[PDB]
């Protein structure tokens, strides 16, 4: 979604749109955010500050271009307590070092999560929510989505390459994938064999 | 590795080899205060958004050849985690 | 032949010799035991007089050993084989607390092109307290005698740099502090009181910053009275610092709304 969201808002107002995506979790606290060096006191920047500060210094032309700074990930009161002076409406971050990053107009900080099981109502409340549910996704969708690019995208890593130098100037495997597509294409359409197939095996139990 | 297009990805020091990264106990890692593994998330996201970031420059590292397998008891077993959703999706899963 | 072979030689009436290698064989777990890295001169010294023996280490045959009763003398062998044993236990302790001091350089890093403090602090005091207490508790061995002059070295240069470090790490602190501060012209009387710190601070400092061996550093002139004359000054003047803001706060009492940074 957002993908599209932002790969199309870039081509409506003709303005470059850029995602910054990080897992919040899969590093440090002290890794997001920055920390403090015990002996010198020097402040080094977390991955989130600096990549913050990279736009408000325009030195590569960030002013020129949307931004988009994403967690993908899970969301606790811990790593976020950190941000939320910035998500209030003051925009404002302030660091341990006291430095106080602004947060320009064209920026914008997101998070894709599954579940909110650990978020406070002091998390929650000062950020905008859109709530996708599995049934958005017809399984269908992810059918026709499968069959399609099977017959338009080749599983060599050279075939693409042999593909897109051509085009800027029907490998032997995708034709093989093509008659597959078609093969195969009627088990897929409506309350057919893979649905009902599907259907089954997840009313049964599984180990995990 | 830093590739021409001025990217740096994480590879196998062994021409033409992909590593297998075998894990056998991979539901055991423990969880924080807040129901996450990390080791598992990060492990999504190198499977789901191609790297990770190195938290010493800053730079997002692109696997080139490297791959991960897993091993573990069910979790109804004593210690073990139940794996979070969003990786289970990138893991097929063959009962033994 | 046997007998003939000497000992960085040697390597681990019928009735009459029947017995006699017997005794051989039997007391063999000594010649094993007398041929290792743990037998030193003195053992052998003290082998030659226990037994009452005329005879130089210097060349010395299984014959010479087993000229001496082994089974009837083992006990004293023995007693020796574990004295021996014992005494390379420490001597072996002392080889790490040898090495790792000897060595050591203090754990310095960068100040902002100002001068290099010192890191690793607790480090340093875990295995001043580990290496500390066994030179302490190696003082109740039936072996401790040897070696209880170094002990005593060690017991009183590991407590010097213990001493010298704690005098420190409050120094390097004070002034971390205090120093990104110095309002020069608004506290004068104590921005000059830390301007002669700061600068015989940089000073020692730049000494260390040439030899960072502790153990050397730990020989600098009266370092430990200079320490513990600066972190009093650096002591003044941070009481001094603390007054003024408490002024500088009771005469507009909003200042209490806000911290001394």
């Amino acid at each position: 979604s957002w993908e599209v969201y932002l790969e199309a808002i870039e081509q409506v107002d003709n303005i470059k749109s850029e995602a910054h995506v990080m897992d919040p979790k899969a590093i440090t606290k002290d890794q997001l955010f920055g920390s403090l060096d015990l002996t010198t006191r020097e402040w080094t920047d977390g991955l989130f500050t600096a990549t913050l500060r990279r736009i408000i210094d325009n030195v590569r032309g960030e002013s020129t271009k949307r931004h988009w700074i994403i967690f993908d990930g899970d969301v606790d009161p811990e790593w976020v307590e950190n941000l939320n002076s910035l998500l209030d409406d003051n925009k404002l971050l302030t660091l341990p070092n006291g430095e106080r990053l602004a947060l320009p107009n064209n920026v914008r900080v997101m998070f894709e999560v599954q579940d909110l099981k650990y978020a406070t109502l002091a998390t929650i409340s000062r950020c905008g929510m859109v709530w996708f549910s599995e049934e958005i996704l017809t399984t269908q969708m992810i059918f026709q989505n499968y069959l399609d690019t099977l017959s338009n995208e080749p599983f060599d890593p050279q075939e693409k390459e042999q593909q897109k130098r051509n085009e800027n100037a029907i490998p032997a495997g995708l034709k093989v994938q093509k008659e597959c597509a078609a093969i195969i294409s009627q088990y897929f359409e409506p309350g057919g064999l893979v649905h009902k197939v599907l259907e089954d095996a997840g009313q049964r139990p599984h180990i995990m | 590795k830093r590739t021409p297009s001025g990217e740096t990805v994480l590879r196998p020091t062994q021409l033409g080899k992909w590593l297998v990264v075998f894990c056998d106990e991979i539901n055991l890692p423990s969880t924080d205060k807040y129901g996450t593994q990390r080791v598992i998330t990060f492990i999504r996201q190198m499977v789901e958004k191609g790297g990770f970031w190195r938290t010493s420059d800053h730079t997002w590292i692109k696997l080139d050849k490297i791959q991960f397998v897993g091993a573990c008891n069910p979790p109804t077993d004593a210690g073990r985690v139940q794996l979070t959703h969003r990786f289970l999706r990138h893991a097929p899963i063959l009962l033994v | 032949s046997l007998k003939e072979t000497a000992w960085s030689a040697i390597i681990p009436a019928f009735d009459h010799a029947q017995n006699l290698i017997k005794i051989y064989l039997k007391g063999n777990a000594i010649i094993t035991d007398l041929h290792s890295e743990a037998i030193k001169d003195r053992h052998w010294k003290i082998l030659k007089k226990r037994l009452n023996t005329n005879w130089i280490i210097t060349e010395l045959t299984l014959g010479s050993i087993w000229d001496s009763d082994l089974a009837r003398n083992e006990n004293i062998y023995r007693e020796v084989i574990t004295a021996a044993q014992g005494e390379i236990a420490l001597e072996e302790f002392l080889k790490g607390v040898r090495e790792f001091w000897t060595t050591l350089e203090l754990d310095l890093v960068n100040y902002q092109r100002k001068c290099k403090l010192v890191r690793g602090w607790d480090d340093l005091f875990n295995k001043l307290a580990e290496h500390l207490n066994s030179i302490s508790a190696m003082k109740m061995s039936p072996y401790y005698k040897v070696f209880e002059e170094e002990a005593n070295h060690w017991d009183d240069r590991l407590n010097k740099v213990r001493s010298l470090l704690d005098v420190w790490i409050d120094v390097q602190r004070r002034w971390v502090y205090l120093e990104g501060i110095f309002i020069n012209q608004l506290l004068p009387a104590e921005s000059t009181r830390f301007k002669s710190i700061n600068s015989e601070f940089i000073a020692i400092l730049k000494k260390v910053s040439g030899a960072p061996l502790i153990l050397e550093v730990l020989a600098i002139e009266r370092i430990q009275q200079t320490m513990e004359r600066l972190s009093d000054l650096l002591g003044k003047v941070q009481k001094a610092l603390g007054e003024y803001l408490e002024r500088q706060r009771s005469a507009f009492a909003r200042f209490y709304f806000v911290g001394d940074e």
